RNA sequence: CGAAGAACCUUACCUGGCCUUGACAUGCUGAGAACUUUCCAGAGAUGGAUUGGUGCCUUCGGGAACUCAGACACAGGUGCUGCAUGGCUGUCGUCAGCUCGUGUCGUGAGAUGUUGGGUUAAGUCCCGUAACGAGCGCAACCCUUGUCCUUAGUUACCAGCACCUCGGGUGGGCACUCUAAGGAGACUGCCGGUGACAAACCGGAGGAAGGUGGGGAUGACGUCAAGUCAUCAUGGCCCUUACGGCCAGGGCUACACACGUGCUACAAUGGUCGGUACAAAGGGUUGCCAAGCCGCGAGGUGGAGCUAAUCCCAUAAAACCGAUCGUAGUCCGGAUCGCAGUCUGCAACUCGACUGCGUGAAGUCGGAAUCGCUAGUAAUCGUGAAUCAGAAUGUCACGGUG
């Protein structure tokens, strides 16, 4: 869809915002050495952010395509619009072999 | 069927449209520049008929070899179109963009720019044949040894998907050691879609 | 599951419908969608409604309910 | 089917200096362990020289002899009939037929000590009362009541 | 002088031998021959092109093999050596064209191929 | 000195480039060496729709190139780098 | 089988909560820079507070930038049609064929070339001949593996040389292995026989390789209105106060049954314990995560080295050696299940993977039937990668023994 591509944008915007308290917080739990008053109100912090903020959330979805299956990360592509596009001599570099 | 005739002769006869070299944390994020760039340049570059858009990275820039047979178009009044797109090539790719423009002397000898004129002749309401039997006998007075066009699609009928299909000459595919030029531009006329191939085929070696 | 270096887990605004819920006694059932927390000796005899996946279905808490979660309470699919 | 089929040889024994046993060995290998293969045609090799006074190779020389068989049946049926014709056996497959019953009978024997299984095997067929060699001479029964069908509609 | 360099390769194999006049040393990468190859038969199809040309005892032998399988650098080491011993002259390559030993061993594995399995080998179908 | 490119007619054509280019300034520069080259497989299934034992298999590749010095007393190669670049080829320096 | 990865997200479906020019496009009217608000209510969506911020170019008039509201055209659609179609793939089949120009025969649809004899992996060639030619195909051109030569020597290499603490450790060397560039080599070339002595065929020498050396990519004119409107592109048709948007939980992992592929097993060519030997190929500065270190064990600390022939992944297993095990539903087999743990993630209930301890099943080689394979092949033993926070008995890929 269109309406399905902008709303895994706004995901991408919200996990890069915070993105620095949520480290400070797992820095906190997981010292052996942190005292779990430090680490029970740490816990506080963590469930009253909103949740769109994981990396697990996001999802990595083709760039120009919009197809979550078939994707690679050595480049941007899905799987069916990088052979198009390779066949062009566009990616350079890039040859069949055997 | 018929594996594309560039992928396969990649090396032996023609090379790539676009060399760069890129490590494995920005190899991706050069890639989707350079592929809606060329998206950009042929939606404007309508008219002004475009074969080759080749993109060189040199240090830490650009460079864009747009190649057109009517050159005056594109740079008219001394670069009334150049400056105006060097300024916004820049907006969708954030290096300084360089714009270079040559020649296609033989226009009748490449394959996307014949095949640009089959889509004008066909949403003309111009014969399905007439147009082609004069697109390959102009195209043979001059330059190549062999010519291949397929017309597939609605081609005017009811429920028809027939494939028009006019040879001249010499096209081996089977050699790798040849050198074949290769286009697929579409049309959309009043009712249905249709597909053009073209396979001019220059001289070997 | 779930090690114990990272001992509990409870959810935030149940346990302030509970804690406060508790200074004014079990004169109503809770009702919440939550699934992913236990229950708690903080919470022994009380009613809670579970969301089943469409409507809410009642508990009745008891001491040896502790380590289980409420999603063991709550039905999913039939089976008749 | 244009006849193609050239030759390849497998000729080495360097601990005991022999040729027979080398082709034998390849039939008791599974799956390409050789070495434990090996160890066992040499482990049911020494059991005859314990048993026999006489060279083992010479007992495995007349244990082939008595389980080799002559001729053998070939249903090559006529396209409407299903007939079998007694055929000689050519000199050349007469080896493998041999070691390849052999081994098959070694395997339900039924005992301990595996190659004690083999030991028996080659200690019989110097005689003639192994299950091999009953099993060579009940075909060999086979091709006399075929042997009506030797030449005519053969 | 009189050290003679041979190479030989066989299933992804690599053996410097290095030959030279001595009493049977027969040394390979610091270790003895009954030694380095444990409880096989190949322990002897090194000497075989030794034992042929009757050069069994007149040599010292200083074998270094690297890669490929066990069995596989005991081949490696006998193409070696076949070439090492026709430095001198072709007095012994009659005796060992005629033996199969000069022929380096073309034999390679074969690589998976898409809808197959194995190298030839596909799944059942019914 | 290290090179990497993505074809041979590119990145073995520029030492020579570069060879000539910095010996003729009377600096001793030994000959190149090879390194192993990357090669990647990449098997990408080819139907639109589903037919899984139809596909495709390509393969990228990257030539490293290793060049030494013995004696440094040119930066006649350190102006002449944007000469020695030409489309692809990325030079990181290792000045022995 | 799309799916190269369903805890939520993905996700389309279900139950609700909740929107109406809209999550997004352009044009219009107003409003404020954007921003930061660190707060409560509420399952959240959202609603309302909310210290603060006041830019930016200035013909100093304002403009552009963003954000909020109003209204109109509209936006949007994973809704129907793969028999309205383009694109892309399967299939016959890597099978040896399929057609045209001119000419002649036939009232015409046709036919001849393209048939005959020999031969070939081959419509590949030779001799014949109302046909003479040409194209597509086959062959070769490409890749890889096997032999040698030249150019090259660090992070690779150790024959010669000393050095050593005995580790190429070190000086050193450019012999080598290796790496990768560029070349030669193989053409029925040569010998004999055979054929019309003409293609070719059977033997022979030499040679790393002998008769397209082995493998791979390369699939003709076409067929099945084969498949896909849910990858994308599009003709038409319908929805547009919802067949469109937003957010929680549930679901796709339900379950007397039947069929398809795949893994272990059913033991003594084995099972355990204790030693000990040899690989290729590949990934890693949003990562690998060593030494030391604490844990019955999965691990926890610890932080090096590292942008890669250097550092790490990373210990190959089968084989071998010694011991016990005596063929027993078992020192066989490991399903089930109780209990106890660690790791990722906001979160392991439905629904993750592994670890400990305990329990120990069916199974004693498996009907009628039925499939795979001609040589580094079947059979058997390990290793790696892609997708990926986590999760492979599958997919792709590399080697041992044979």
């Amino acid at each position: 869809k269109e309406s399905m591509k902008n709303r895994e944008l706004k995901r991408q915007l919200t996990v890069a915002k915070y993105a620095k308290k949520r480290a400070e917080l797992k820095a906190i739990i997981a010292n052996p050495n942190s005292s779990a008053e430090e680490r029970w109100n740490a816990q506080v912090a963590l469930q009253k952010q909103p949740r769109d903020a994981s990396a697990s959330r996001l999802r990595n979805r083709c760039r120009l395509t919009g197809r979550p299956h078939g994707f690679y990360r050595k480049f941007g592509l899905s799987r069916n619009k990088l052979r198009e596009a390779a066949m062009r001599g566009d990616v350079p570099g890039l040859v069949k072999a055997s | 069927q018929k594996v594309h005739p560039n992928g396969i002769r990649l090396g032996i006869v023609k090379e790539h449209t676009s060399v760069w070299y890129a490590d494995r944390k920005n190899y991706a994020d050069y890639l989707f520049a350079d592929l809606k760039v060329r998206e950009y340049l042929q939606d404007k570059l309508k008219s002004a008929s475009v074969s080759r858009i080749d993109i060189h990275r040199p240090a830490q820039t650009a460079r864009i070899t747009i190649h057109t047979a009517r050159p005056g178009i594109v740079i008219g009044k001394k670069g009334e179109d150049v400056e105006k797109l060097r300024q916004d090539l820049t907006k969708q790719m954030g290096v300084p963009v360089h714009i270079n423009i040559e020649e296609i002397r033989k226009p009748e000898l490449d394959a996307m720019l014949v095949a640009q004129s089959v889509a004008q002749q066909l949403e003309r309401r111009v014969m399905f044949r007439r147009a082609m039997k004069r697109a390959v006998q102009n195209a043979m007075r001059i330059g190549a040894k062999g010519i291949k066009i397929q017309v597939s699609g609605r081609l005017g009928g009811a429920e028809i998907a027939r494939t028009e299909w006019y040879r001249e000459g010499r096209v081996p595919l089977h050699t790798l050691r040849a050198d074949i030029d290769y286009a697929t531009y579409e049309a959309h006329t009043t009712y249905g879609v249709i597909g053009v191939k073209v396979w001019i085929f220059k001289g070997e070696v | 599951p779930r090690s114990l270096k990272k001992g509990p887990f409870i959810d935030l605004h149940l346990l302030k419908k509970v804690e406060v819920a508790v200074e004014k006694n079990d004169r109503k059932p809770i009702k919440t969608w939550s699934r992913r927390s236990m229950i708690l000796p903080h919470m022994v005899g009380l009613t809670i409604a579970v969301h089943n996946g469409r409507q809410h279905v009642p508990v009745l808490v008891n001491e040896d309910m502790v380590g289980h979660k409420l999603g063991e309470f709550a039905a999913t699919r039939t089976y008749r | 089917r244009r006849r193609v089929a050239a030759k390849r040889e497998v000729l080495a024994d360097p601990k005991y200096g022999s040729q027979i046993l080398a082709k034998f060995m390849n039939h008791v290998m599974e799956s390409g362990k050789k070495a434990v293969a090996e160890r066992i045609v040499y482990g049911a090799l020494d059991k005859v020289k314990e048993r026999g006074k006489a060279d083992p190779l010479e007992t495995f020389e007349k244990a082939l002899d008595a389980i080799a068989p002559l001729v053998e049946v070939k249903s090559r049926r006529v396209g409407g009939a299903t007939y079998q014709v007694p055929v000689e056996v050519r000199p050349s497959r007469r080896n493998a037929l041999a070691m390849r019953w052999l081994v098959d009978f070694a395997r339900k024997r039924g005992e301990k000590s595996m190659a004690l299984r083999l030991a028996g095997e080659l200690l019989d067929a110097a005689e003639g009362k192994g299950a091999a060699v009953k099993k060579r001479e009940d075909v060999h029964r086979m091709a006399e009541a075929n042997k009506a069908f030797s030449h005519y509609r053969f | 002088a009189t050290q003679n360099y041979g190479t030989g390769r066989r299933k992804t194999a690599t053996a410097r031998v290095f030959l030279r006049p001595g009493t049977g040393k027969i040394s390979i990468n610091n270790r003895g021959l009954d030694q380095f190859f444990g409880r096989e038969t190949a322990r002897m199809v090194v000497r075989q092109p030794l034992e042929l040309t009757e050069t069994v005892e007149k040599f010292d032998i200083f074998v270094t093999v690297v890669g490929g399988g066990v069995s596989g650098q005991a081949g490696a080491i006998r193409h070696g050596i076949t070439r090492a011993l026709i430095e001198y002259d072709e007095t012994l390559r009659s005796s060992l064209r005629k033996a199969g030993y000069v022929t380096r061993d073309a034999r390679e594995v074969e690589r998976k191929k898409v809808g197959l399995r194995k190298a030839r080998k596909r799944p059942q179908y019914s | 000195i290290r090179l990497k490119a993505f074809d041979h007619r590119l990145i073995d054509q520029s030492t020579q480039e570069i060879v000539e280019t910095a010996k003729r300034t009377g600096a001793q520069v030994r000959g190149p060496i090879p390194l192993p080259t990357r090669k990647e497989r990449f098997t990408v299934l080819i139907s639109p729709h589903v037919n899984k034992d139809a596909r495709d298999q390509y393969e990228i590749r990257t030539h490293k190139r290793v060049l030494d010095i013995v004696q440094p007393t040119d930066k006649t190669v350190d102006a002449l780098m944007k000469l020695d670049l030409a489309a692809g080829v990325e030079v990181q320096i290792s000045l022995g």
